[PDB]
């Protein structure tokens, strides 16, 4: 019994944590640096933590209109280069890892392990990128977790929807907080005001 | 020689299949000892939380909430407060223990209250605090709640109390959306020397005993 | 009875799967002994190679850029040379190890720098090499130089002098795009007899210690 | 390597797989002791019920269609009932036995029959009980019914009665769309002495024997 309030039970559920759309007709791509503070129902069952730790598993979910599309998605792990254009070297790099998609295929799937320099993620981080006025406070200075991207590689008029669904995996957590009492304004801050 | 069976390519969103590293070659940073590791959410359940018990629209903006006025100036045929036990509805919603309840549909085992005078070493007072059981309908006065299950609680003597209500309900959980009441009732006025407040407060706490249990998590609008 | 999970059929092209031969029969050409095989790049991290301290205008299309100039006619308060001792930046990015570092995203571990002097054996001087750790900030004299970490190197005596800058981050790596300082001072004025040229050149050298590491691949347009 | 088979990817209605569970970490409910629980139909069969023999259309939408007349003023010659031993036809299919037979196709085993006499402690009567084997057909006569397998039942020793009939027939099954017939007779008048109802009551029941099998499952619309 109580395995279902376990940390793993209790942030290692999958979830839609963004969604990738982008049309084809430069343009044939999209990108989307991955972060749990986007949704709002995600966001505070991490933040009843100062400290994360875990690796992730990335599901894409994948919906077409206008033969089979083929789609790559590829993963820039934290500090590596994110795609200008849909046919920019950073596509064909041996250091990001790609999976190839077509359609009808079961959907895609990967593991990113824990990446970060520091042992944990900040949910919560009192202190700056720097000693000036225009530093960056908060968990926005650390916890870069790499960038997802999203390309056509099929020649040619289409509207293209990706689901990046995200489950946390070997879940520990630390320092436990307060819950989050007021509505979420903004991703990273602790702000609150309308 | 395989078949394939009908759930075969199927996106199950709560599945739990091994899938390939994205990142085979790359070791992680090493798992330094950090302080406070949570294993369990029924650790938090277990920490005392102060209940805002003064729901009024003049006092939830602030912390006055949590506050119970004691007075000697004051009618003390009156409820002092009461509190419904069950953690689904004001005031126990906002608690820590509300609070984590409300991400699963399904509770259980036993909760401790605990009351602490806030008033002056030179205050005295006796208060009863009563709990009824569910169904059995809350106490009118003082009297009523003397019949029941209840402490007779002198605050000069001792600055804290507390109470445990077990579970009670003829399945082994209920849904977190009666458990009974909780009611306090002066039994003697506010008794001050000279150059004392002749008024105090009390604050009203609430946590899960080592007993607590919460199941079929699930998630919905009560935040935004 | 199988079912065939979300990555079934992906081309991940960070995958490790087995996968078949295109020419079984074909036996191919024995492995013959060849010197020098290299098993990890650490290897070539622990060889001495020259720093382009000389990153002048003048002296960058040519030999010139390694070498430090040591002379009789100079001013004696100004530094001789400093190095940044971070190995994404120049002068240590163009080095072997500062070029494998560049293949990465993190570093660790410990740099040895070595500092060759060629004067002619008639030739004597003290120079004061120091270092400075990071956030410090670079030393404006010979005497603020000689308050911190340092060596008095009498050229006349030692021909090489080296220093080992040890890990010194918060984190157990550091991103690969401070470490702290070297520099170097004049202690003496250049000493020789007739005969003799009045000025020298000195070499810079950077190496991995067997503590360096390097962690998360990356490609980049660092070169074209 | 493997080879998928003309199998794989059916939905096989009566398959038997594996299959995700669509909520790791929960925990149903435990699962406490219940009175009465049943393993297989063939206990609900082994119970005695009330066969509605007097099928007449006064009768059949009230508790009469169970209860058989037994009187003074009758043709002592003619049968007093007879029921087929056929559980796919009247009066037999609306039994719990004939119901739960309904849902498969092919029966076997023994049927016990029990007769229960409903007068009065002072009245007296003797009933012939005869069995007729399948394709023999019905006796017209008390006679013809004595020279088969018959009991001579006296209602005023014995206020109950049985009989067995085992399984005839050349297959080991057969299906639920003769077993024989069970007739009655009186072989006496009804007897009674003065202020005693000159006519009583008897009902019949059904029940399986512990050989009882059912076999090849169906449904179909004998319910709307």
């Amino acid at each position: 019994t109580r395995d279902e309030t376990s940390i793993e039970s209790f942030l290692g559920r999958s979830g839609c944590i963004a969604m990738i759309e982008f049309n084809t007709s430069g343009k044939g791509f999209k990108t989307w640096k991955v972060s749990l503070q986007e949704m709002a129902q995600i966001r505070r069952k991490y933040e009843l933590f100062t400290y994360t730790r875990f690796d992730s598993e990335i599901t894409i979910v994948t919906a077409a209109a206008a033969g089979h599309i083929v789609l790559q998605f590829m993963y820039v792990p934290p500090g590596a280069p994110v795609p200008e254009k849909r046919d920019d070297y950073t596509w064909q790099s041996g250091t990001n890892a790609s999976v190839f998609w077509q359609e009808g295929q079961p959907y895609p799937r990967f593991t990113i392990p824990f990446m970060s320099i520091a042992s944990a993620y900040y949910m919560f981080y009192d202190g700056y990128d720097g000693d000036s006025a225009a530093s960056k406070y908060g968990s926005v200075v650390t916890n870069d977790m790499g960038t997802i991207c999203v390309r056509i590689v099929t020649s040619n008029d289409s509207n293209i929807v990706c689901r990046i669904y995200h489950k946390a995996k070997h879940i520990k957590a630390w320092c436990p907080r307060p819950p989050r009492a007021v509505a979420y304004q903004h991703t990273h801050s602790t702000n609150y005001i309308p | 020689p395989v078949m394939l069976t009908p759930g075969s390519g199927q996106f199950l969103t709560t599945d739990d299949t091994q899938s390939p590293s994205a990142f085979p070659y790359f070791h992680p940073t090493k798992e330094i000892f950090i302080p406070g590791q949570v294993r369990n959410l029924i650790e938090m359940c277990q920490v005392d939380t102060l209940i805002p018990v003064n729901n009024t629209q003049e006092n939830v903006r602030s912390v006055n909430m949590y506050t119970v006025d004691l007075r000697t100036q004051v009618d003390l045929a009156k409820e002092v407060f009461s509190i419904p036990v069950d953690i689904a509805s004001q005031p126990l919603a906002t608690t820590l223990i509300g609070e984590l309840a409300s991400y699963y549909t399904h509770w259980t085992g036993s909760l401790r209250f605990s009351f602490m005078f806030c008033g002056s070493a030179s205050s005295t007072l006796k208060l009863l605090i009563a709990y009824t059981p569910p169904g059995v309908g809350k106490p009118k006065s003082r009297r009523e709640a003397m019949l029941g299950t209840h402490l007779v609680w002198d605050v000069g003597l001792q600055s804290t109390a507390s109470l445990v209500v077990p579970w009670v309900s003829a399945s082994h959980f209920r849904f977190t959306t009666s458990a009974g009441y909780i009611t306090c009732w002066y039994q003697t006025n506010f008794v001050v020397p000279d150059s004392t407040p002749d008024n105090a407060k009390m604050v009203c706490m609430v946590s899960a005993c080592k007993d607590f249990c919460l199941r079929l998590a699930r998630d919905t609008n009560l935040h935004t």
